[PDB]
Order: structure tokens, then sequence, then C-alpha cells
């Protein structure tokens, strides 16, 4: 049994630095990949990358490399960091965990597979607005 | 979007985005109305504990071909949005969850 | 003597009228009961290193492979400025070019497309600009589709007055006498397979493996392995490719590549391990006897162009270039090695790579263009013998 | 003289670029075409 719960700011003022904490109860850290998932209203999902055992990590190219996922192993808790956020970053806002999935196609010595990742254990919400007011 | 709600008992068929162009590997979700997307399908076909045997998916002849998400037996619990993961070896990468539904 | 040879060919073939390239149709049809006349207590003595049948088969393969590629497309209208990107894959070997070409009225212009393969491109000096590999040397010629490169065998016959001897002894070398001649008007099978590195589909010794070169304590002088047992070889091309048909000129169509529908893999060979391990092993005790002091090792081959260093072969129709560095490892002192670890997998695998322009026979002025093949490609060939 | 230095346009091995070319070659090769003798 593991349980999420996100706790952050709830609302801030644009071009400053943001942290929004996901609480993690069921398991230490260091056995999961983690992850942070952001809704726009109305769009689509969207992934802004991961975090692994191995400090593995890539952000979002489209996020411009203004991220920094933070961990917060002896409290049990799964942190973010983000400067100079844009009022197009006002997402409803979700922490999940992250599995390992390999994918072969032909001969694996020559390099011809890939990895691809589910996420099946999923957070509980919260929402951050960047307005001025 | 396309809306399929017909009354309960028929089978439904919910269609993805991009031609294939290569091997997938597509994911699939369960976002229902003020709720958290929950995970259905991956690898294309399998299904996780928790999930009954109505949903079905499409294999890897892919190749210029549409993914599609098959419920049969439509029931109560069956109305949600549903999304749809992206990969493959030929077209680069994916940041979005596709198409919304 | 001296004297001039025509082929025979029998009637297994002649039911098409086709012309592959090796003519077949001026083949005279060979003999159902071949006349073979054991010889008496003679004693010939036959020498390997001066023969002339092999010069004549020499400049009769090289004639024949001119017949054919004479009436066929010129390619001196290609020879442009070719543009290039990369296939659009994740984020190579076969590069997107594209090229201005007059039509067919020389009067208009028009821009093409086409891939194919790096190893046909030279660079030419930011957008990256270039040109196609030998056409500032020679002149390129397409080969015709419906025409085939399948070895068929050639028997070899003498003219009426003449007579060809035959060595039927089980262990005979190259340069010396023999005991037990045979006589007969034709000769054995022999499949016209060009091929480096490797002997494909041959002819095997009986209950040993033969060693032959002329002088072997002279290092430069080539040797000549032949086994008692067949190696097989599993090599494929897995790429479901189309074909364009670009027009140039009255009645001259190119025919290029088109797209690739799929994925993009390499050109893998496949050779078994233990089997391969016992070959290997068993001619290395033949060695030890011209050489009894020394270990002996087997090095890989010497930088250079990928047609000499490599494996190179026609497989239906392409020709393969794999390298043979995981074959030549070893080291052996006392016919013992620990260079196979003895675990992990079976099936040494190698890579390939295509190559469409070819210049066998190092031609300074003639090139050919083999037009590509439609779906996928498997070989099975049968190696009997190999070149040290 | 008996002797020309010409010189001459000529489209190369590769049919998209223009070089220009020079050789001495001898009268009785020649014939004027039509100031610059241009023949
Ligand atoms: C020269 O030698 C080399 C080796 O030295 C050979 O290379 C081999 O090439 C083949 C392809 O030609 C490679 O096969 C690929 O392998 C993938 C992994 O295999 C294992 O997958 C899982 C483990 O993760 C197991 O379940 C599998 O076992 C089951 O299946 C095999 C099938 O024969 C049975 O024999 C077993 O008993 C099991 O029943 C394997 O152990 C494999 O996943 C992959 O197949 C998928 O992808 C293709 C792509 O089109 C699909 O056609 C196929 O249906 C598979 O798709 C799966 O997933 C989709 C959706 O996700 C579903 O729709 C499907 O139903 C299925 O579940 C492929 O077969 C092999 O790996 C490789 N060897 C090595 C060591 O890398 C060369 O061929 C050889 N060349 C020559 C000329 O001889
Ligand atoms: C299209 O092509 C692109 C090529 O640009 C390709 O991108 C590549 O993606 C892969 C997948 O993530 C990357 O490979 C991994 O990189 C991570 C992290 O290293 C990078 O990031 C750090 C900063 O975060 C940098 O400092 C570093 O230099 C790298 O840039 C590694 O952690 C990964 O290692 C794992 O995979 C190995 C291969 O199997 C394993 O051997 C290794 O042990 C790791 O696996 C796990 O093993 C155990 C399983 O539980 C576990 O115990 C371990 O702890 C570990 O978690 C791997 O190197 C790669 O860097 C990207 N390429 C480039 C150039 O950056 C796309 O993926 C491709 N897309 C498609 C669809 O084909
Ligand atoms: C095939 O032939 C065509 C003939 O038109 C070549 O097109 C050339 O394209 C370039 C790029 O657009 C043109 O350059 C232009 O230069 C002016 C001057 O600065 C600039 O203002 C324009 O915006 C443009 O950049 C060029 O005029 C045009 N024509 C020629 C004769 O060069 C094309 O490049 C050829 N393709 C190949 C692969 O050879
Ligand atoms: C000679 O040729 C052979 C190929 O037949 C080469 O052997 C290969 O060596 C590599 C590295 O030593 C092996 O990779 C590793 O194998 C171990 C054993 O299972 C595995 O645990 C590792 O993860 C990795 O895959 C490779 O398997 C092996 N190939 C074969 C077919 O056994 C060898 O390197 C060549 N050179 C010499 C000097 O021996
Ligand atoms: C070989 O081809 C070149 C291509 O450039 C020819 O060059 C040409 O040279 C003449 C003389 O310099 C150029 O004429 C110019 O005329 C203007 C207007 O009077 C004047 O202001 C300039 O100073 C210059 O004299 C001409 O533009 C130039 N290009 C072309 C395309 O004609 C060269 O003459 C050719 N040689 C032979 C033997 O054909
Ligand atoms: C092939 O084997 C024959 C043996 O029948 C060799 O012939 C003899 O070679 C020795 C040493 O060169 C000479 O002294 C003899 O005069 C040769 N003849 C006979 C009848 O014994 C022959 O040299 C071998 N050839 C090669 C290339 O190894
Ligand atoms: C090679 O490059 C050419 C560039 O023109 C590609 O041709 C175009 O591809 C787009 C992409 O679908 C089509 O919409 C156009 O109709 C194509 N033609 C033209 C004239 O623009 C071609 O697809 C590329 N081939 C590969 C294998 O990448
Ligand atoms: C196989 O041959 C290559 C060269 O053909 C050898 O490579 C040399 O290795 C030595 C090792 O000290 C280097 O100093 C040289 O620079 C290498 N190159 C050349 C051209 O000599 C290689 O050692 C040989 N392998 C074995 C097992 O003998
Ligand atoms: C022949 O194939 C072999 C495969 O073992 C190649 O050898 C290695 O190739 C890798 C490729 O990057 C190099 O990094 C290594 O330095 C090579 N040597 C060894 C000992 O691993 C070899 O390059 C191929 N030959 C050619 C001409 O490409
Ligand atoms: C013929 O005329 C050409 C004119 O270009 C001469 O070539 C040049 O000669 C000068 C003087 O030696 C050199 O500096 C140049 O490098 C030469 N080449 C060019 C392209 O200008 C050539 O020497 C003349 N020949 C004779 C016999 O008079
Ligand atoms: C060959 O030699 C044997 C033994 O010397 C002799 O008897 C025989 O007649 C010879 N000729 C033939 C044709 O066997
Ligand atoms: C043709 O071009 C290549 C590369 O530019 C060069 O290696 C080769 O020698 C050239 N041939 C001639 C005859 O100049
Ligand atoms: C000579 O070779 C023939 C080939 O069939 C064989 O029948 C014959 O027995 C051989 N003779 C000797 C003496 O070995
Ligand atoms: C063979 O090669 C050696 C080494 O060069 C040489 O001394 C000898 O004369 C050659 N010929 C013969 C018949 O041994
Ligand atoms: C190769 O592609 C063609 C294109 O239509 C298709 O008809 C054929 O079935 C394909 N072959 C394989 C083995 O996929
Ligand atoms: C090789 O020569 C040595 C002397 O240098 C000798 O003792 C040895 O027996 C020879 N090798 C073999 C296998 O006879
Ligand atoms: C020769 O063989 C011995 C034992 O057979 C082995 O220990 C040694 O490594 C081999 N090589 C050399 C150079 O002595
Ligand atoms: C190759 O053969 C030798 C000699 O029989 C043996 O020692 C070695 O284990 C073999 N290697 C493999 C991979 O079978
Ligand atoms: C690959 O190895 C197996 C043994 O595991 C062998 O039976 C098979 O023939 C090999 N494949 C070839 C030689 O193509």
């Amino acid at each position: 049994q593991v349980q999420l719960q996100e706790s952050g700011p709830g609302l801030v003022k644009p071009s400053e630095t943001l942290s929004v904490t996901c609480s993690v109860s069921g398991d230490s850290m260091n056995n999961y990949y983690w992850t942070w998932i952001r809704q726009s209203p109305g769009k689509g999902l969207e992934w802004i990358g991961y975090i692994s055992d191995r400090e593995s990590a890539t952000y979002n190219p489209s996020l411009n490399s203004r991220v920094v996922i933070s961990r917060d192993t002896s409290k049990n808790q799964l942190s973010l960091k983000l400067n100079s956020v844009t009022p197009a970053d006002t997402a409803v806002y979700y922490c999940a965990t992250a599995r390992r999935g390999q994918r072969i196609y032909g001969v694996v010595s020559f390099g011809e597979f890939f990895y691809y990742y589910s996420m099946d254990v999923w957070g509980k919400g919260t929402t951050v607005t960047v307005s001025s007011a | 979007v396309r809306p399929l709600s017909v009354a309960l008992g028929e089978t439904a068929r919910i269609s993805c985005g991009r031609q294939a162009l290569g091997s997938r590997a597509v994911q699939w979700y369960q976002h229902r109305p003020g709720q958290a997307p929950i995970l259905l399908i991956y690898n294309n076909q399998d299904r996780p504990s928790g999930i009954p045997e109505r949903f079905s998916g499409t294999p890897d002849i892919n190749f210029g071909t549409r993914a599609t998400l098959t419920i049969s037996g439509v029931e109560a619990g069956d109305e949600a949005d549903y999304y749809c993961h992206m990969w493959d070896s030929r077209s680069g990468f994916s940041w979005s969850f596709g198409g919304a539904t | 003597a001296t004297t001039t040879l025509f082929c025979a060919s029998d009637a297994k073939a002649y039911d098409t009228e086709v012309h592959n390239v090796w003519a077949t149709h001026a083949c005279v049809p060979t003999d159902p009961n071949p006349q073979e006349i054991v010889l008496g207590n003679v004693t010939e003595n036959f020498n390997m290193w001066k023969n002339n049948m092999v010069e004549q088969m020499h400049e009769d393969i090289i004639s024949l492979w001119d017949q054919s590629l004479k009436p066929c497309v010129k390619l001196t209208p290609l020879c442009v400025t070719l543009n290039c990107n990369n296939v659009n894959t994740n984020n190579g070997e076969m590069k997107n070019c594209s090229f201005n070409v007059t039509t067919s009225i020389r009067d208009k212009i028009k821009k093409e497309y086409a891939l194919f393969y790096k190893l046909d491109v030279v660079p030419l000096e930011n957008i990256t600009n270039y040109r196609l590999i030998n056409c500032n040397t020679s002149v390129i010629t397409q080969a015709c589709p419906k025409v085939s490169f399948e070895p068929i065998p050639i028997h070899y016959c003498a003219p009426a007055g003449f007579a060809i001897l035959k060595c039927n002894s089980k262990t005979f070398n190259g340069s010396g006498p023999c005991t037990n001649v045979s006589t007969v008007q034709c000769t054995h099978g022999i499949r016209p397979v060009v091929s480096t590195q490797l002997l494909l589909n041959g002819s095997l010794a009986e209950e040993e493996i033969v060693i032959r070169s002329e002088n072997i304590t002279d290092n430069a002088k080539t040797i000549i392995v032949q086994l008692n047992e067949a190696v097989e070889i599993n090599c494929t091309r897995p790429n479901n490719n189309t074909r364009k048909s670009i027009h140039i000129g009255p009645g001259r169509a190119f025919y290029a590549t088109g797209d690739i529908i799929g994925n993009i893999r390499q050109a893998h060979c496949n050779i078994s391990k233990a089997r391969w391990n016992e070959t290997l092993g068993q001619i290395v005790a033949k060695l030890e006897e011209q050489f009894p002091n020394k270990t002996i090792i087997f090095n890989h081959s010497s930088g250079g162009d990928p047609e000499i260093v490599t494996h190179s072969f026609n497989c239906g129709g392409e020709f393969f270039y794999c390298n043979t560095t995981p074959l030549f490892n070893s080291t052996w002192n006392n016919t013992r090695t620990d260079d196979y670890p003895t675990g992990g997998e079976q099936n040494i695998t190698l890579q390939c790579r295509i190559k469409q322009i070819i210049n066998m026979w190092q031609g300074v002025g003639k090139a050919m263009y083999a037009p590509p093949i439609r779906g996928q490609i498997r070989c099975s060939s049968n190696i009997t013998g190999l070149l040290l």
C-alpha cells in the first residue's frame, strides 16, 4: 500500500521560483522511478520527465531545462524545483511512479531496441496558478 | 472528439493519432471527469490487475495503420476520457499524451 | 599441348528463352553417359601453378561480363551535383539525395529524389553537397533487370584430337607426379562463384583437409585450404524497400530506391560457433607440421578498401561486404586455445554492408550499377575452403 | 607566328561546372572565324 499526497503553494507570482512536494506514504524512494505530470485545462496531459535510482533524468526540452527535480528521502517525499515560471505553466499537477519496459525488434547486439515507461500509481491532484493576482 | 455513448451491451471503438511508421509500443489511460488519469493498457495488449477482459488493443503489423482501443460490452463504469501515449523506434520522441478524447 | 576449349551445359535448364549472363544458349548439351577410361600403369606429373585453363577461364569470365551491359543504359547524365539529408529516423547509412536532371525532352528540367547508400558517395568540398562515387574516372553502366546472375555450372570440353587427363589420388598436393590417372573429354561441373576471402559453393576433399601452396616457405605465395566437411552460413538483408523508375532520355529508364517500409536493420550472416571451432582446430594440426616449433595466430586483415579486406559475395542480386574480424581472433600453441569463452551463445554474427557501384576485377574505366531487388533477401551458402 | 597561345571554356568531367584552359598549338590547325583575333 502506497499513497501520494501533493502539497504546494497553491498561488504564487510570475517570474519567480516555485516548489511543489509530493509526500509518499508506503515505500522508500530508492526502489521506484518518479515523475510529475501537468495538465493544462482542456488540452492533454504533459510529462515533464523522470528521476531514477542512479539519479538518471532527462528533462523536457520544451520545458527548456528550467526544472530540477529534488527529492526528500528522509521524510519520504518527492519535491520539485522550477525557476522563472510563466503564466502558461498554470496546470493541475500530479505525482506518479514509473516502471521499466524494453521493446526489442531486431538483433539485440546491434542496438535495435528501445525503452518505454508506464505510470501505474497516481497522485491525488492539486492546482498551482501562475497569475499576477 | 467523436462521442460514442450507445445504450449498454454494444461494442465501442476509439482510434488514436498519427499514422504508424514503424514498430510501436502504445499505452492507454482512463481520466475520469473530475478524477485522476488511470492506466489501462501497456505494450498494446497487456492488462494490469483490476481491469476486466473487455479491453483489447492493436498489434505490431503497424506500418501505416491506426492504433485502436476496443471496448466490447460497454457498462456504466465505462464513461471517461481516454488518452494515448505514443512510442515508435522511427519517428523520434514524445512529450505529450496524444490527442484528447 | 595448348588449345581452345568450349562450353557444355545440360538441359535441366533451357526451357525458358532467357539470357542470363553466362550465355547457356551457345553451350552444347553434355552427354548423359560420360566415358572415363582408367589408364594402366601411367604416371603423368601435374602442376597446379602453371596451368593454361586458369587464364582461359579468367579471360572468358571477363568477356562474358562484358557482353552483357553493352546494350544497356549509360549513366553519364547522372554525374551531377547532389544535395542530401539523412533519413527521417529517430533524431546514417542511406541518404535522401535530390538533384536536377534534364528530362526526355532536352529543353526542360526536372527535380528528382532518390535514396541510396553511403559507400556510393564522395563529399565534394553550411549545406552538405556532394557527388557519386566514381564519375570522374569511369563510364558507368546500369545492368538490366530480367538478367540473371545465378552461377549455373560450366563444363569444359576439348575438341577432337585432344583429351583431358585427370588425377584420382586421394591426397595430392600441387606440383607432383601421380600413379592413378584417368582420361575424359569433359570436366567437372564448375560454378563461376565470384567471391573473396572464402570459397562458397565448392567441392570438398576426402578424408582430410588439404593445404596447397607453390613454395610454402616463401611468404609471398598464397595458401589454398580445402576442407572435407562443409560449414554452413546463413545470410540475409531484412529491409522491405521499394523501387522508383526515373526516365532519362528516350526509352532509357533509371531504377533507384524509393522508401523503406518498416524498421531499419543491418545485414547479419550467423556462422555457427562450435562447428567452425572444429574446422579451425583441425586446420592448425596440419599447419603445425610445416612450422613445427612455434605458436600460430590468426590476425585480421589490413585497413584499406572495403572490397579487398572484407568477405564480398553476391546474394541473389545484391553484393554483400561482411567483415571477418569476429572470425580471425585466436592464438594456438598445442591445438588448444582460450579465445572462445565456451558459453554465452552460439551463432557468431558478422556485419555486412550494401554497395551498388562495383568495379570488380579492378577496372580503371568501367563500373556497374546493380539495380535494387524488391523484397527481402536470403542465401544459405555452403563454405568449402579459404585463402590465407 | 607559327605557334598560337589559345584559351577556351570547357565543360569538365562533372557536368555542371565551367573550366578555362590554355594550350599552344600550331598554325595550319586553325581557321579564322570572322580587334581581338577570335578563331
Ligand atoms: C542471426 O542470429 C540472430 C541471433 O544471434 C537472430 O536475431 C534474432 O532475430 C529475431 C527476429 O528475427 C529477434 O526476435 C525478436 O525478439 C524479441 C524478444 O524475443 C523474446 O521476447 C519475449 C521476452 O521478452 C518472449 O516472450 C519471446 O518468447 C516467445 O516468442 C518466441 C517467438 O519465436 C517463442 O519461440 C518463445 O517460445 C516464446 O513463445 C522471446 O523469447 C521478440 O519480442 C520480437 O517479436 C516481437 O516483435 C516482432 C516485430 O514485428 C513481432 O512480429 C512479434 O510478434 C513480437 O511482437 C510482440 O509484441 C507485440 C506487441 O507488443 C504483440 O503483438 C506480439 O504478439 C508479440 O507479443 C522478435 O521476435 C531475436 O531477438 C534475435 N536474437 C537476438 C539474440 O537478439 C537472427 O534472426 C539470425 N538471422 C538469420 C538470418 O538466421
Ligand atoms: C532516440 O535516440 C536518442 C538518442 O539521442 C535516445 O536518447 C537516449 O535515451 C536513453 C534512454 O534514457 C539514454 O540512455 C540512458 O541515460 C541515462 C541517464 O544518463 C544521461 O543523463 C545524465 C543526466 O541525467 C547524463 O549525465 C548522462 O551523460 C546521460 O546523458 C542512464 O541512466 C541510462 O542507463 C540505463 O540504461 C543502460 C542500458 O541498459 C543500463 O545498462 C543502465 O544500468 C541503466 O539501466 C538501469 O539498470 C538497472 C535496471 O533496474 C538499474 O539498477 C540501474 O540503476 C539503471 O536504472 C541510459 O544510459 C541516452 O542517454 C539518450 N541518448 C543521449 C545521446 O543522451 C532515445 O531514447 C531514442 N528514442 C527512441 C524512441 O528510440
Ligand atoms: C536546380 O536548378 C534550380 C534552378 O532554379 C536551382 O535553383 C536555385 O535556387 C536558389 C535558392 O533559392 C536560388 O538562389 C537565389 O539567390 C538570390 C540572390 O541572392 C536570392 O535573393 C534568392 O532568395 C535565392 O536564394 C537560385 O537563383 C536558383 N537558380 C539557380 C540557377 O541557381 C537549384 O539550386 C538546383 N538544384 C540542384 C540540386 O542543383
Ligand atoms: C573474438 O570473437 C568473439 C566472438 O565470437 C568475441 O567474443 C565476445 O566477447 C564479448 C566480450 O568479451 C562478449 O560479450 C559479453 O559476453 C558475456 C558472456 O555472456 C556477457 O555476460 C556480457 O554481457 C557480454 O555480452 C561476447 O558475448 C563474445 N561473443 C561470443 C559470441 O561469445 C571476442 O571479443 C573476440 N576477441 C577475442 C580477443 O577473443
Ligand atoms: C568563358 O566564359 C566566361 C563566363 O564568364 C566569359 O566571361 C565573360 O567575359 C566578358 C569580358 O570580361 C564579360 O563581359 C563584361 O561586359 C560588361 C559590359 O560591357 C563589362 O562592363 C565587363 O567589364 C565585362 O567586360 C562577360 O560578362 C563574361 N561572362 C559571360 C557570361 O559572357 C568568357 O569570355 C568565356 N570565354 C570564351 C573564350 O568564350
Ligand atoms: C608434392 O609432393 C611431392 C612428393 O611426391 C614432392 O615431390 C618431391 O619433392 C622433393 C622435395 O622438394 C624432391 O626432392 C623430389 O624430387 C620430389 N619428387 C619426388 C618424386 O619425390 C613435391 O615437391 C611436393 N610439392 C609441394 C609444392 O609441396
Ligand atoms: C526524401 O526527401 C523528400 C523531400 O522532398 C521527401 O519528399 C516529400 O516528403 C513529404 C513528406 O511526406 C511529402 O509530403 C512530399 O509530397 C514529398 N515530395 C515533395 C516533392 O516534397 C521524401 O519523402 C523523403 N524520403 C524519405 C525516405 O525520407
Ligand atoms: C594484428 O595486427 C595488427 C596490425 O596489423 C597489430 O596491431 C599492432 O599492435 C601493436 C601492439 O603493441 C601496436 O603497437 C601497433 O601500433 C599495432 N599496429 C601495427 C600496424 O603494427 C596487432 O597487434 C596484431 N594482433 C596480434 C594478436 O598479433
Ligand atoms: C569489422 O568489425 C569489427 C567488429 O568487431 C570492428 O571492430 C571494432 O569496431 C568498433 C566500432 O566502433 C571499434 O570501436 C573498435 O575499435 C573495433 N575493434 C575492436 C577490436 O573492437 C571493425 O571496425 C570492423 N572493420 C571495419 C573496417 O569497419
Ligand atoms: C599563354 O597565355 C597564358 C595566359 O594566362 C599564360 O599563362 C600564365 O602565364 C603567366 C606567366 O608565366 C603565369 O604567371 C600564370 O600562372 C599562367 N596562367 C594563368 C592561368 O594565368 C601562358 O604562360 C602563355 N604561354 C605562352 C607559351 O606564352
Ligand atoms: C599395371 O600393373 C600391373 C602390375 O604390374 C600389371 O599386371 C598390369 O598388366 C598393368 N596394366 C593394367 C592395365 O592394369
Ligand atoms: C576523382 O575525385 C576523387 C575525390 O575528389 C579523387 O580521389 C580522384 O583521384 C579523382 N579522380 C581524378 C582522375 O581526378
Ligand atoms: C584409381 O581411381 C579410380 C577412380 O574411381 C578408382 O576406381 C581406382 O580404384 C583407383 N585405383 C587405385 C589403384 O587406387
Ligand atoms: C622457396 O622459397 C625459399 C625462401 O625464399 C627459397 O630459398 C627457395 O629457393 C624457394 N624454392 C624452393 C624450390 O624451395
Ligand atoms: C513489403 O511492402 C509491400 C508494400 O505494399 C507489401 O505489399 C508487402 O507485403 C511487404 N512485405 C512484408 C514482408 O512486409
Ligand atoms: C622446435 O625446436 C626446438 C629447439 O629449438 C626443439 O627442441 C623442439 O623439439 C622443436 N619442436 C618440436 C615440436 O619438435
Ligand atoms: C604454449 O603451450 C603451453 C602449454 O601447452 C602454454 O602454457 C603456453 O601459454 C603456450 N604459449 C607459449 C608462448 O609458451
Ligand atoms: C573450441 O574447441 C576447443 C577444442 O575442442 C575447446 O577447448 C573449446 O571449448 C571450444 N569452444 C567452444 C565455444 O566450443
Ligand atoms: C545457430 O546455432 C544453432 C545451435 O544453437 C545451430 O543449430 C544453427 O544451425 C545455427 N544457425 C546457423 C548456422 O545459421
